[PDB]
């Protein structure tokens, strides 16, 4: 219904091991404006994450950005899943940290 | 500043 | 050449008590203050450093002028259910977007007031700022209305007056962050594919402001239609971030060009691999 969603997950830097970093998962492009985003580190729940810039693509599809603090490592995996109501389940979308 | 609608409703 | 730019939204929610009614105002790529109606004691707040040393007088007059809107679209929510007999049961999204485009020189280049019913248009005002553009037979309604009504011309006055007034105190007191052109990180960047040929992918990082152009060539040629592209996304340090890429055949890497165009830019940068 109306536009479905893009999900970018990605860091302000390039990542580093053992350097701190923000975790940016950047939904855009949708309609209606409802939603919700989750960020996930290895499967569980991550508890403050921010939410900013709702905005039109001047043809009126919303955008959204949520954001965190995190530190990179070998071992470690990240997700951000994203509900929508064009979308029949919750897409996961995994940080590759090699674009 | 932002602008107003002034009760200028459809 | 700058811009100062609000966006509003209200989204009616049925059984869900009153709708939910907030603003987000920019200047160029710049966030900094903020409104939403699910906040208990529903006040304005400032969303840059920059701006939050404004006074109280400011504030509680921007608190006024929200609350006020607050309610017009509430009541032009409904309206929208009998230009369209839709159902009451449903919940429905109302979008209005007001600007003003400003040269350095202080002069206006274009101004923005226009409003979007269910993510799709509805009414807007046309460039000439004079008289207004009906998306459909529902929207025309208003059109008579506020033709009569001379709502034009109230609306004129913002765009023309306190826009540009207002613009020009903000771009002295934000000046670190607003008067600022940072040049883009740009490289490209080379992926074998399972399906036998390569990917390049080109990088524009950490630009600022977010306009800029990220294209491909085959000596000379764009292959617009073949490379993929992401959307300008930030990176939250004040800088952008974006790419596109292409795939190619193994042994003809370097014959696609990459190139990035931006004001941070002296000169139009030239890439290959």
């Amino acid at each position: 219904i109306q536009k479905t969603p893009q999900i970018q997950v990605y860091s302000r830097h390039p990542p580093e091991n053992g350097k701190p970093n923000i975790l940016n998962c950047y939904v855009t492009q949708f309609h209606p404006p409802h939603i919700e985003i989750q960020m996930l580190k290895n499967g569980k729940k991550i508890p403050k994450v921010e939410m900013s810039d709702m905005s039109f693509s001047k043809d009126w599809s919303f955008y959204i950005l949520a954001h965190t603090e995190f530190t990179p490592t070998e071992t470690d995996t990240y997700a951000c899943r994203v509900k929508h109501a064009s979308m029949a389940e919750p897409k996961t979308v995994y940080w590759d940290r090699d674009m | 500043i932002g602008p107003g609608r002034a009760f200028y409703v459809i | 050449s700058h811009s100062l730019r609000y966006f509003v939204t209200a989204v009616s929610r049925p059984g869900f008590g009153e709708p939910r009614y907030m603003e987000v105002g920019y200047v160029d790529n710049t966030e900094f203050v903020r409104f939403d109606s699910d906040a208990e004691n529903p006040r304005y707040e400032p969303r840059a450093r920059w701006i939050e040393q404004e006074g109280p007088e400011y504030w509680e007059r921007e608190t006024r002028r929200a609350k006020g809107n607050e309610q017009s679209f509430r009541v032009d929510l409904r309206t929208a259910l009998r230009y369209y007999n839709q159902s009451a049961g449903g919940s429905h999204t109302l979008q209005w977007m007001a600007g003003c485009d400003v040269e350095s020189d202080g002069r206006l280049l274009r101004g923005y007031w226009q409003f979007a019913y269910d993510g799709c248009d509805y009414i807007a005002l046309n460039e000439d700022l004079k008289t207004w553009t009906a998306a459909d037979m529902a929207a025309q309604i208003t059109r008579r209305k506020w033709e009569q009504a001379g709502a034009a011309e109230r609306d004129r006055a913002y765009l023309e007056g306190e826009c540009v007034e207002w613009l020009r105190r903000y771009l002295k007191n934000g000046n670190a962050t607003l008067l600022r052109t940072d040049p883009p990180k740009a490289h490209v960047t080379h992926h074998r594919r399972p399906e036998g040929d390569v990917t390049l992918r080109c990088w524009a990082l950490g630009f600022y402001p977010a306009d800029i152009t990220l294209t491909w060539q085959l000596n000379g040629e764009e292959l617009t239609q073949e490379m993929e592209l992401v959307e300008t996304r930030p990176a939250g340090d004040g800088t952008f971030q974006k790419w596109a890429s292409v795939v190619v055949p193994l042994g003809k890497e370097q014959k696609y060009t990459c190139h990035v165009e931006h004001e941070g830019l002296p000169e139009p940068l030239t890439l290959r691999w």
